[PDB]
């Protein structure tokens, strides 16, 4: 009975940090926020970078503003997807051109979900983007004195 | 090398884009997304053989590998260039490091394998059952780089024990344990599996107790 | 043996076993420690799995009463000691989100609250509240709201 | 009358298919001319009932009629002999094997979708000095000088010296009409040329079966090694438009999801197709450049979902 | 007997004819060469009917007309004592359980179950073949 | 077959999945060819062939029980792919080899089908 | 031989007991695998009285107290049911007492079910079955498979009776002779007791003994 | 032929009157040989009632409840057929 119809394999998510978004005719996969998280929250004014791909299911290429909170800037090399990808920047170890990044003006921490609204030529989607890092291992905790 | 990325693309187009959409996306309810999983994920999922698969079932099982090491680097670097995430650890030759991964400790690896995951598999790394048809596999036929990239990017139903959840010292330490727990012989007899009492029962009955009743019917008569 | 924890350590689709360490009982380098410190490792009702649900699957979650703010974004903390007969339910399935126990194979739903999907258990496996500390470390936001181990007579009123 | 008597073919679009359909019409005339007289024999020997006036007296009781047996062992042999001669004279016209084709399509056929090649074009009208690429055919000939042991073996490979996971049969091309799981692969072909099809499959046997070619072939994995003349020419294609193409072996699960199209365009539309694709455009853009609807028109790219009771 | 030797001689003539004509028609007329996969199957189905027909011809020459096989033979001409048939026996069900355990060890690749099923095959095959040869218990 | 034919009654995948259908015609083709026809061609033999040739019993009267019980316990362990979670053989009755080698259709049901 | 040649309880492969780490098997020794297999199969029925809790584990604490109270006190149970108020020294062959053999085979197969669904985990591991499916197979099997094995056991004991109550009315079976003047086939039965003047002997009475069914086992 | 006869005087016994006759089962005096048949009817019916109670539990897979309905309806059908045939004396 486990064979086909509601399968435990094709009804799955990839083991990766950022969310997906099938809606709005732009295939929007692995959107996350690369944010080196120094304290409780990352303080306002810190520039932290938003990452995704924007695959096309055909051409939707516009990337109007895509801003909910944090003053999202973009790059003019944005009219890429004609049944193709839009790789934003290097997420994590992508060694090989759109520096999408936010100037927070709100304290954000890792482990939360933050509603970003990606608007396109076809529509907009709220994604509840996470904070991610494929960073180096954890910064060294101070070893506690016994007692 | 860009020709290596092109080789990864040539193998990508003619094996999977029925279930990954050829923009490294996810074909909905037929195959999930693939960016961000990375070269480590593709090394474990094709070097074991699993993901060039043939049905979406309870879980996609192990199988012979569909590509070789001269092409896994191409396919994993292609998925890391399209996406980007964990990478497979490599030695001073540029090839995939498989022997430099066994850590210098085993007992820490024993306790850490035992705490963090041996709930699912077994003590020595034999398989274990899972919820609805899915199952943990045996760790005996497991390349150490596949073990590191198995815990590094968790394929199916296993948690991805990340670079920050378990440190690479700890992950080298776990693959030091499992390559000397599924490799060391069973001290003191045949190893009736790795999990104890049910094979020991079934080998009590048909090996020991059937021989006992056979001796008892050779000695006593019947009337 | 106990390293303090951040949310950036565990990532999406990850079980991780946490223990109630404190700032008082520090490293295991003193004999007044390793007995407030192995007490944590020997006490039955201590282990808690720290679930990091993939944030594409946060719309499938439905919390229960008195327990709506016991997440931390997508960090859940369900106990490891199961509902009935107290084995650690340290099997965890991402992409189906089921805390499976080994001793009697009783699933629990990681999404909603650890209600038993299937098995011989009939009670919600307990959930621990989470906040981050000053300096950004994962701490418990109090005690469990229910007794955490296996069931017995004096319970549920 | 000619379509309903032919047990409902699709009518031919190549002279291969026209002549094959004529032989099927003649052969169902032969099969119904056998079955009509033999159903006449059965439904007229069901006029030999047990008669009510038939007393306790058995029938003719004969058996063992040698001259009648010689006649009806000679006449089905004549039927199958004339059908075998017409079969062989149409078997000559299935691959004429012209060394001078007009457009060669490298139909490779991977796990659960297709990819069409355009390996070589050469018009007898005079156009299209176009060829195939071939830097992509790199091997997996595992000629490593030493394996797990330390000396002597220099192990070369499993099959013919190479690994099974090899891909050296698998020829590629600059132009590639790749078929994704949400866009059906659209081969387009010039009307009235000599269209060669060289067939390879990356993984597993299935079938290049256009219904209206009235012909198929199986994409065997390494067909040169497996004695399989995979290649076949199609003599012309008269009728333009779009034609469905199915998949006609067993591939594994997503097997009805392997449809393609062979859209037959005019030769100047073929000019404006590839000369609006050498300047690199995808399939929908190249079909929009020749005033023709870009998506697959005779088959929709049906559901990536799994059922009508899966929750989306 | 006579007619089984003639029967498998007819099958031997046709199988040898088909084997040699398939070998010499796939030597030419084929794409690469001899098919080698129905050719040797035809050569050894010729071998099958060679073994059966050669043994039946060996028997049919070293025999008279059998009082069974003789046309116009009364029943009292061949009414003697036939050989032993087995009565009731519960070993074939154990043969099948043993060979099925070995097969599901060879399907679900369980080498312990392969070895145990082969051990049950040996035990049950012994129980079948010794069934009418165990002497009484000597006490 | 009635499950397959409920499935083909409408162009959707309305009743059961793709993979269950590919298991469905395969196990169906076997338990109509190799587990329905192939046994009954000796089942009528064990009915009436010793009756027709004047034989007291069939010639190897334990090995006929062995034939029947090996048949039934090959048939049950070939139907036993349906107990498996990925199900039985999705490749056809024809079972062509680039689809049956363990890279392709890797489940346990094909192995149970084979043995 | 099996203490040397076969490993058992490899406690070094296992760990020290720490209450935060488990195996996947976690199964007891086999003579107690029917107990928590009964935990693995009892379908999560808990009660909640006024401010308290009866959990699942009460049931098997009843259930192990149930089966033992049927296994200690069985001879008094069937002394009440049957009416065996007699000093019995001779045994009865287990075919000669079909409902008691069938109740016993219910208990044997119920034990085999509760055990064979206590390695539920490793069965669903190796013999590739859904784990939920094999514990439902056990959970229905403990209700329907004692009924199936009761039917098969009772009628199989009666047919084992009839199989050695026709070896007395007839002989013991051997090879076949044909009858001489006509075409017949008799099995040439060899009688066990005194014979009459014709093709049938004096049929013996049953005596609770294993009667030989092969002339092989005779001289 | 190398065998002796067998003669066993047991303590033969309800006392040889109510139960099963010695031609229904070929040895009824040699042991207990008849369960009263209301016990197995109510045992089957209570088995099917238990399989129907087994829906109540931790449960999301309703593909199982069709197996429980199926194995309960089979047992209810067998018990009802068997009781109906004894109510009519094994007819149809
Ligand atoms: C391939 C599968 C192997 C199948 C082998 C059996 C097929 C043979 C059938 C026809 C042969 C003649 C015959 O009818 O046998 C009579 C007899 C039938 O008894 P019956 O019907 O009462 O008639 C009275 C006899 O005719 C009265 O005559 P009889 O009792 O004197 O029988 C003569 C003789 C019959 O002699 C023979 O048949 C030749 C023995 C060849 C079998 C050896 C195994 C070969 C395959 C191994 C690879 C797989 O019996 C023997 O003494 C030798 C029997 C040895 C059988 C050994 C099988 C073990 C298999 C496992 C091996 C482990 C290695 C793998 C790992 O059948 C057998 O004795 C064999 C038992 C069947 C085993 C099937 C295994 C599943
Ligand atoms: C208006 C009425 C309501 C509507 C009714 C509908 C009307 C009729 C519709 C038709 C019904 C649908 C089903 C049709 C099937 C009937 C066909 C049939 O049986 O063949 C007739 C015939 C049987 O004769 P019959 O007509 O049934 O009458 C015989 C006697 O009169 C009867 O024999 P008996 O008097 O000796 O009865 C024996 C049986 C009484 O009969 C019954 O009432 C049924 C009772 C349950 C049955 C369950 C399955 C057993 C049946 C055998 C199935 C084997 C598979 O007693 C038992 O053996 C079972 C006792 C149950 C004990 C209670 C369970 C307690 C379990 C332990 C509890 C533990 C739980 C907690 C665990 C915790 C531990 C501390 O079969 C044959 O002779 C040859 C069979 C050939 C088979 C060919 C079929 C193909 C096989 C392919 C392989
Ligand atoms: C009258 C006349 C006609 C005589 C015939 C009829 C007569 C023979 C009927 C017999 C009596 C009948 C069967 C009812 C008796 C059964 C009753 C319900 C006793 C059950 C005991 C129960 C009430 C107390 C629960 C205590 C249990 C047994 C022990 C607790 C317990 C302990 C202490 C463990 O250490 C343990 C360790 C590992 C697993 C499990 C357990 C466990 O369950
Ligand atoms: C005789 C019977 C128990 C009647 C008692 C009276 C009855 C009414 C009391 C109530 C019992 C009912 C209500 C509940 C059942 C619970 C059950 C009886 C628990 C008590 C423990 C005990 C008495 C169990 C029953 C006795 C036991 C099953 C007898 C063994 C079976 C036979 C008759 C012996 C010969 C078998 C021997 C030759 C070996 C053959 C090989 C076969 C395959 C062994 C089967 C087998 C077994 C039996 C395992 O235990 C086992 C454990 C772990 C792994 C595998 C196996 C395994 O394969
Ligand atoms: C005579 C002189 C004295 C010498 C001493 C003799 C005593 C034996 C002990 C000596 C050392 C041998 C033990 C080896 C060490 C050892 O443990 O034995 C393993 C177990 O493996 C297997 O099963 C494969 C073995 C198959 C052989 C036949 C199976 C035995 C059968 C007969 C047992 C019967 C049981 C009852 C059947 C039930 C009846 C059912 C109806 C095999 O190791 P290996 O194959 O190499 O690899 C492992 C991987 O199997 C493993 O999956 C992997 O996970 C790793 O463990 C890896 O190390
Ligand atoms: C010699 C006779 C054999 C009996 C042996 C054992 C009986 C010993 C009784 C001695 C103590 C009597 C009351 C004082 C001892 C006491 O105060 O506690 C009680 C502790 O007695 C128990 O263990 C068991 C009984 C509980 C009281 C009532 C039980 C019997 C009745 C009520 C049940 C039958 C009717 C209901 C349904 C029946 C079955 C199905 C219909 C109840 O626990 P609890 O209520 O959870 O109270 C908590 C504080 O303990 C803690 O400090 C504090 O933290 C609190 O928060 C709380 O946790
Ligand atoms: C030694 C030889 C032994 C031979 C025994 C052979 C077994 C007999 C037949 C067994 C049929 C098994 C069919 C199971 C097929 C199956 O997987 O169904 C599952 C649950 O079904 C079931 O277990 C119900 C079937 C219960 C069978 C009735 C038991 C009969 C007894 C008599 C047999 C006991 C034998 C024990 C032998 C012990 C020795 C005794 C001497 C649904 O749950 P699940 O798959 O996890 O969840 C789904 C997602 O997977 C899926 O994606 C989604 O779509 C949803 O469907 C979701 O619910
Ligand atoms: C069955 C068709 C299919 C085949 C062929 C295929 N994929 Fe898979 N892919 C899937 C399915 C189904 C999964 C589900 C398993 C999962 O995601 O946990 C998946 C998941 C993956 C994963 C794991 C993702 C993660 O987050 O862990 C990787 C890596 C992957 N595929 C890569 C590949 C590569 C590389 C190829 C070779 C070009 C390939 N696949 C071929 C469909 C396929
Ligand atoms: C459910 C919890 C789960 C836990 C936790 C888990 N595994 Fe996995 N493991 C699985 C499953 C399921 C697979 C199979 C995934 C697949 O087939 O795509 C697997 C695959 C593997 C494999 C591949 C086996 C092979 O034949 O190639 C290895 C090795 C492995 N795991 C080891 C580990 C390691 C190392 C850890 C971390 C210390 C771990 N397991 C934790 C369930 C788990
Ligand atoms: C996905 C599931 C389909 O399940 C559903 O969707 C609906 C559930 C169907 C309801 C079940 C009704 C059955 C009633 C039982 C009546 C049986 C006859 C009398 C028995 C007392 O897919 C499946 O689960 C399909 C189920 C797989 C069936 C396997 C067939 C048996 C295989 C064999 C290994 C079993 C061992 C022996 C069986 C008996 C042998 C006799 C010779
Ligand atoms: C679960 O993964 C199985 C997938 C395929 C299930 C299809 C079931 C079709 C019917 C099988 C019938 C078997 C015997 C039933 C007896 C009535
Ligand atoms: S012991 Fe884990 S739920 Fe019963
Ligand atoms: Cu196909």
């Amino acid at each position: 009975c486990s064979a086909g119809q509601i399968s435990q394999t094709t009804t799955q998510e990839p083991a990766v940090n950022g969310v997906n978004a099938q809606a709005g005719q732009v295939s929007l996969r692995n959107v996350h926020l690369r944010a080196p998280q120094q304290t409780d929250y990352v303080e306002p004014g810190t520039t932290v970078e938003l990452l995704f791909v924007a695959a096309n299911d055909s051409s939707n290429k516009l990337k109007s503003i895509t801003s909910d909170v944090g003053e999202v800037t973009l790059t003019g090399d944005s009219t890429v997807p004609a049944d193709g990808v839009l790789i934003v920047g290097e997420p994590d170890g992508q060694i090989q051109a759109v520096t999408a990044e936010v100037e927070l003006t709100k304290p954000i921490t890792n482990g939360l979900l933050y509603d970003f609204t990606f608007t396109f030529e076809d529509g907009e989607t709220t994604v509840a983007v996470p904070i991610s890092a494929g960073e180096q291992p954890r910064r060294p905790v101070p070893p506690a004195g016994p007692g | 090398q860009s020709a290596l990325l092109r080789t990864g693309k040539q193998l990508f187009e003619t094996s999977c884009v029925s279930c990954h959409g050829a923009n490294l996306q996810g074909v909905p309810d037929r195959g999930p997304s693939l960016i961000g999983t990375g070269e480590a994920a593709v090394y474990f999922q094709v070097s074991t053989g699993r993901m060039p698969a043939m049905r979406g079932e309870a879980q996609a099982p192990s199988k012979p590998p569909h590509f070789d090491e001269s092409q896994i680097d191409a396919l994993g670097a292609y998925v890391q260039a399209n996406g980007g995430g964990p990478t497979v650890p490599r030695d001073d030759h540029g090839a995939v490091a498989q022997e430099s991964l066994i850590g210098g400790d085993v007992a820490r690896g024993g306790d850490l394998f035992r705490l963090n995951c041996a709930s699912c598999h077994n003590f020595t790394g034999k398989g274990g059952a899972l919820s609805s048809g899915k199952y943990a596999p045996d760790l005996g036929d497991a390349n150490p780089a596949q073990i590191y990239t198995a815990m590094l990017t968790g394929p199916q139903n296993m948690p991805k024990f990340s670079d920050r959840q378990l440190t690479p010292d700890e992950k080298r330490d776990i693959v030091a344990y499992v390559r000397e727990s599924a490799e060391t012989p069973s001290y003191g007899g045949y190893g009736l599996g790795g999990f104890g009492p049910a094979p020991e029962g079934m080998a009590m009955w048909i090996i020991g107790m059937v021989a006992a009743i056979g001796v008892a019917m050779w000695i006593g008569s019947r009337a | 043996p106990f390293v303090k924890m951040r949310p950036e350590d565990i990532d999406a689709g990850g079980m991780e076993t946490v223990f109630p360490w404190r700032e008082s009982d520090g490293d295991g380098t003193t004999v007044e420690s390793e007995h407030k410190l192995t007490e944590i490792a020997m006490g039955v009702r201590n282990p808690v799995m720290l679930i990091r649900i993939k944030p594409a699957d946060m719309h499938r979650v439905i919390k229960r009463k008195g327990q709506e703010s016991f997440n931390f974004g997508e960090l859940f903390a369900y106990t490891k000691v199961c509902s009935h007969l107290g084995c650690p339910s340290s099997l965890y399935e991402q992409q189906t989100y089921r805390i499976l126990c080994p001793c009697h194979q009783s699933q629990f739903d990681a999404l909603e609250f650890a209600k038993p999907i299937f098995g011989p258990a009939a009670r919600a496996l307990a959930q621990l509240p989470i906040t981050i500390d000053e300096d950004g470390y994962l701490v418990a936001n109090g005690d469990f709201v229910e007794p955490v181990g296996p069931a017995f007579w004096e319970r549920k009123s | 009358w000619s379509d309903a008597l032919a047990l409902g073919w699709p009518t031919g679009i190549t002279p291969e298919a026209k002549l094959n359909r004529e032989l099927w019409i003649g052969s169902v005339i032969a099969s119904f001319a056998v079955g009509a007289i033999v159903w006449g024999l059965i439904f007229w020997t069901s006029a030999f009932h047990r008669k009510k006036a038939t007393d306790t007296e058995l029938p003719r009781q004969f058996g063992y009629n040698m001259p009648l047996e010689l006649t009806l062992t000679v006449i089905p042999f004549l039927i199958i002999s004339v059908l075998f001669y017409f079969t062989v004279v149409v078997q000559e016209r299935m691959m004429h094997k012209d060394p001078n084709p007009e457009v060669v399509i490298d139909v490779t056929a991977f796990q659960w979708n297709w990819k069409f090649g355009y390996q070589k074009i050469a018009f007898a009208d005079g156009s299209f000095d176009y060829d195939g690429a071939d830097p992509e055919r790199k091997e997996a000939m595992t000629s490593r000088p030493e394996g797990k042991d330390e000396h002597g073996i220099e192990k070369v490979g499993p099959i013919r010296g190479m690994t099974p996971e090899d891909r050296t049969y698998l020829n590629f091309d600059k132009i590639e009409t790749l078929g994704t799981s949400s866009e059906i692969p659209v081969l387009v072909l010039p009307a009235g040329k000599r269209i060669e099809f060289v067939l390879n499959s990356a993984d597993v046997i299935h079938g290049f079966w256009v219904p209206e070619f009235l012909f198929k072939r199986d994409v065997l994995p390494e067909p040169k090694a497996n004695n399989s003349d995979n290649v076949f020419q199609v003599s012309e294609i008269q009728q333009t438009g779009a034609f469905v193409g199915r998949c006609t072996e067993m591939c594994g699960t997503f097997h009805a999801m392997m449809n393609f199209e062979v859209r037959v365009v005019e030769p100047n539309d073929f000019k404006a197709y590839i000369d609006q694709r050498n300047a690199g455009k995808t399939n929908a853009e190249a079909l929009a450049a020749i005033n023709q609807p870009p998506l697959a028109i005779t088959t929709e790219p049906f559901e990536s979902r799994r059922g009508e009771l899966v929750p989306q | 007997m006579h007619i089984e030797a003639r029967l498998f001689e007819i099958l031997t003539a046709f199988f040898a004819l088909a084997a040699v004509v398939y070998a010499v028609l796939t030597a030419m007329f084929a794409t690469g060469g001899v098919e080698w996969a129905g050719t040797t199957a035809l050569v050894l189905t010729t071998g099958l009917t060679l073994i059966t027909g050669t043994f039946f011809r060996f028997v049919a020459r070293r025999l008279d007309t059998r009082p069974e096989d003789y046309e116009d033979a009364e029943i009292s001409d061949g009414a003697g004592e036939l050989g032993f048939f087995a009565p009731h026996s519960w070993w074939p069900i154990l043969i099948s359980l043993s060979f099925s355990t070995a097969a599901v060890g060879a399907a679900l690749w369980l080498p312990w179950l392969i070895a145990a099923g082969v051990a049950f095959v040996i035990t049950s095959v012994c129980g079948l073949v010794f069934e009418y040869y165990w002497g009484p218990e000597k006490h | 077959a009635l499950f397959m034919r409920t499935e083909l009654a409408m162009p959707g995948l309305q009743f059961l999945s793709n993979e269950q259908f590919n298991q469905l015609f395969t196990m169906h083709g076997t338990v109509m060819l190799l587990f329905y026809a192939t046994p009954i061609v000796f089942g009528f033999a064990n009915l009436v062939l010793p009756l027709q040739i004047g034989a007291p019993d069939v010639a190897f009267p334990r090995l006929n029980a062995l034939s029947f019980w090996l048949f039934l316990f090959g048939a049950l362990i070939a139907i036993a792919g349906f107990i498996t979670p990925g199900g039985a053989a999705d490749f056809g009755w024809t079972a062509y080899s680039p689809l049956t080698d363990a890279i392709h259709s890797p489940g346990a049901g094909g192995d149970l089908w084979i043995m | 031989l099996m203490g040397g040649l076969l490993t058992i309880n490899p406690i070094w492969n296992l760990g020290p007991y720490k209450p935060s780490q488990v195996s996947a098997g976690s199964q007891p020794d086999f003579y107690m695998m029917w107990t928590d297999g009964l935990i693995r199969l009892w379908p999560a029925w808990e009660f909640y009285p006024f401010g308290h809790t009866i959990p699942q584990g009460v049931w098997v604490a009843v259930g192990m107290g149930l089966v033992f109270a049927l296994l200690i006190a069985y001879p008094f149970i069937e002394k009440k049911v049957t009416g065996d108020d007699a000093h019995h020294n001779l045994l009865q062959r287990p075919r000669d007492v079909p409902v008691r053999t069938a109740i016993g085979s219910m208990a044997i197969a119920l034990y085999l079910l509760l055990t064979f669904a206590c390695m539920n985990d490793i069965i669903a591991l190796k013999f590739h079955i859904s784990l939920n499916a094999t514990t439902w197979i056990g959970r229905i099997g403990m209700v329907v498979l004692p009924a199936i094995v009761y039917f098969v056991a009772y009628r199989w004991a009666i047919s084992l009776q009839r199989s050695d109550r026709e070896v007395l009315e007839h002989g013991v079976e051997t090879g076949i002779i044909k009858r001489l003047p006509h075409g017949a086939y008799v099995e040439l039965h060899q009688p066990l007791g005194p014979v009459d003047e014709h093709g049938h002997p004096i049929p013996l009475e049953y005596a609770g003994a294993p009667l030989p069914k092969r002339m092989n086992k005779l001289g | 032929m190398s065998s002796t006869q067998d003669r066993s005087q047991l303590d033969p016994e309800v006392e040889r009157h109510t139960g099963v006759d010695v031609e229904d089962v070929p040895s009824a005096e040699w042991g207990w040989s008849h369960m009263p048949i209301g016990v197995m009817h109510i045992g089957g019916l209570l088995s099917a009632a238990f399989l129907l109670v087994m829906m109540r539990g931790n449960h999301v897979g309703h593909v199982e409840d069709w197996f429980l309905i199926g194995f309960a309806a089979v047992i209810v059908a067998l018990v009802g057929r068997n009781w109906w045939l004894r109510r009519r004396g094994w007819i149809r």
